[PDB]
């Protein structure tokens, strides 16, 4: 339903169409804010 | 300056209230004149070089009469508050760039549409306190404001301790963030500032601004990372440059009206009015008829100017002497 | 984006009338929605009150004087107006600080 | 910029040359000398050996 | 500042752009070595 | 009315160390490249420059210590080889232990020679230069340590931190005195 082509390293939230890899951690953008998984 | 007029303007420079005629000795003194029926009214005034009358105004033709208290004609010097909204975050994000641009308007010209931008950049880390970056923000708009080797600048940039929350750290381009000790900044105070003032040829102006935010994105949307909110104001600018203006365009009035145009062949006019002091002012408005056909109406004007002591005593000594010679009742301030 | 006239900046930098977004013609008309109305006789008029000289014209002397003053006041007058015939085939969308 | 992907169709970053190493011989390199913002701005660059 | 587009599913390391997914463990290549994200 | 120490020069001393915003262990894959800026190299300007390098790779498991170990070996063996016309710069490794005896690094020493794992810093101080009594004034080369970038996360950013401090070696007022008499003679 939503797609993410991209997957971005930085320190920094990229984008909202990106998913935001920090450290040990997947983020993404959902419901207005970062959720990460495990 | 010049000012607006409705077919003359008269001024009279208040020193010492004498109490009659060949009282007068010193330049500044007057006296309210009148006769004993109450029909006409004048004053008797010594000028720098000798006695003066006033145009009589004939007190069945006084269309208002009424003073000012002094403190209505000072000019109050805008503060805004720079502080980051707890909406967006009330800590700095680790990677942002926090640009703060001032916007002006009325810069060097005399239109809204002359606009000046000066700015502020600070990028934060990871460890930065909110403190911290009050300390940056107003350093680094006291970098490219406050540059000026000629004046004065367009702005005074303060910051404002948590502990003290009155008393204002003055932020100059000699203060680094050694000089600012303090660990709960909280708000950043950018003040106007008094423009330069020549009598008579430059007016007294000021440059209005708005301190603005540029967008950070925080929670994946682009948000203003701040909020400016106008303080009310601490700092005033007195009456005596307006005063002293006043003088200088409503003595045209009744003396030179080439105030050094040919430099070497003018005629000095003397003012009484000194710029650093504070004065109260009287505007008596009046008009002249005349008969069978003549039945248009001459208004006038005579503005007197009295030092104030901040009790308001030495106009409320010319008001009520007038309000017994003239019959008139003007309300004292 | 005429700074004079509009005088409520926006947050988001700039004036705020510049964010307001009209659109003047929804679909096409066959006559002007929109235009300024005129009378076909010359409405505008011009007039001088003086005394002895009329510095408007250059007129040193009076043979009808208005006030004896020895000055010089000029009048003038103007009829205008505005037709907007359908104000539903106008749309717009004004930041909301311009509402008041 | 997430939106837009960048090619080597448009930018030629890196680009054929030739050589006797081999047929397709290839070049890498680029520079971003403008950039174009919104509303009519434009900044191009001007390297002095002044500065 | 990196961009990485693909993941791969492969019992041993892929490249160094590309994410490494084997068995429910989600490996990325940050400051040298692969980090599982968990 | 010169007490003497006025006219002896501080060789300028460098600390450069990992910087610990950037991280306080070597990141693996990266190159570690410190790029020495000298000044005045054979002329007397500012415009004649020369550019020497050290330059070490990371493997895993590489401490800090390893890696200032290995960069002093790495930026001794290109500034003190056999191919050197001049004495360029000195490399310097202060370990913690010691914290103000500097272990002097050059192009014989290799890595089985230093074995504290300690180091805290590579020191780089100036040299002096060859002097004949009339020909060859007292001049030094000045120089800057400058560092390249590092992909810590995904971005680039300077892996060091160039620290002058207080210069604790001056060469003396021997050698321009006595090129003093010989030109006031």
């Amino acid at each position: 339903m939503k797609t993410l082509r991209t997957l971005k390293i930085s320190p920094n939230a990229p984008d909202i169409n990106s998913v935001w890899l920090y450290k040990g951690t997947m983020k993404y953008f959902n419901n207005g804010e970062w959720e990460t998984i495990g | 300056m010049v000012i607006s007029i409705n077919q003359v303007r008269q001024l009279y420079v208040a020193k010492a209230l004498k109490a009659n005629t060949a009282a007068l000795t010193t330049a500044g003194d007057i006296v309210p004149k009148a006769d004993t029926a109450k029909t006409t009214l004048y004053f008797q005034s010594m000028s720098p070089a000798g006695i003066v009358a006033s145009d009589k105004i004939n007190l069945k033709h006084v269309l208002y009469a009424k003073a000012t208290p002094s403190e209505a004609l000072a000019h109050k010097l805008v503060r805004y508050s720079v502080t980051l909204d707890a909406d967006v975050s009330a800590t700095p994000v680790a990677g942002q760039n926090y640009i703060l641009r001032l916007a002006f308007r009325q810069y060097i010209g005399l239109s809204e549409e002359d606009q000046y931008f000066k700015y502020g950049e600070v990028i934060a880390r990871s460890g930065m306190t909110a403190s911290d970056f009050y300390k940056k923000m107003a350093i680094s708009l006291a970098k490219n404001l406050e540059n000026k080797t000629e004046s004065t600048p367009l702005v005074n940039i303060y910051l404002i301790s948590a502990a003290a929350a009155s008393t204002d750290v003055p932020v100059t381009s000699a203060t680094k963030e050694s000089d600012l000790t303090a660990t709960d900044y909280n708000q950043i105070i950018i003040e106007e500032t008094e423009q330069p003032w020549v009598l008579g040829m430059m007016p007294q102006a000021f440059i209005p601004f708005t301190p603005q935010f540029l967008t950070i994105t925080v929670d994946g949307e682009d948000r203003l990372w701040g909020v400016a909110t106008v303080v009310t104001p601490t700092k005033t600018v007195p009456d005596g440059h307006l005063i002293a203006d006043l003088e200088y365009f409503c003595m045209g009035a009744r003396g030179d009206i080439y105030r050094g145009m040919g430099y070497p062949n003018i005629i000095k006019t003397t003012y009484l009015v000194d710029p650093g002091a504070v004065y109260d002012v009287l505007d008596i408005h009046y008009f002249y008829t005349g008969s069978n056909e003549s039945v248009q109406k001459s208004e006038k004007t005579i503005t007197l100017v009295a030092v104030d002591d901040g009790s308001h005593t030495a106009m409320n000594a010319l008001i009520g002497a007038i309000n017994t010679a003239s019959g008139l009742t003007i309300a004292t301030l | 984006d005429d700074p004079v006239r509009n005088k409520i900046l926006h947050p988001m930098g700039g004036v705020a009338f510049s964010y307001r977004y009209d659109i003047w013609y929804i679909g096409t008309m066959d006559q002007p929605n929109i235009f300024k109305c005129k009378i076909k006789g010359d409405n505008e008029y011009r007039g001088y009150q003086w005394g002895i000289r009329n510095p408007f014209t250059g007129q040193k002397g009076n043979p009808y004087m208005s006030f004896d003053e020895d000055s010089a006041v000029i009048h003038r007058m103007a009829t205008l107006g505005v037709c907007v015939l359908d104000p539903t085939r106008t749309m717009s969308l004004i930041p909301a600080i311009l509402q008041g | 910029w997430t939106t837009f992907v960048l090619d080597n169709n448009s930018t030629r970053v890196v680009e054929k040359v030739q050589s006797r190493l081999h047929s397709n011989a290839l070049s890498a390199g680029f520079q971003f000398v403008e950039y174009k913002a919104p509303n009519g701005v434009r900044v191009r660059l001007d390297v002095d050996p002044f500065y």
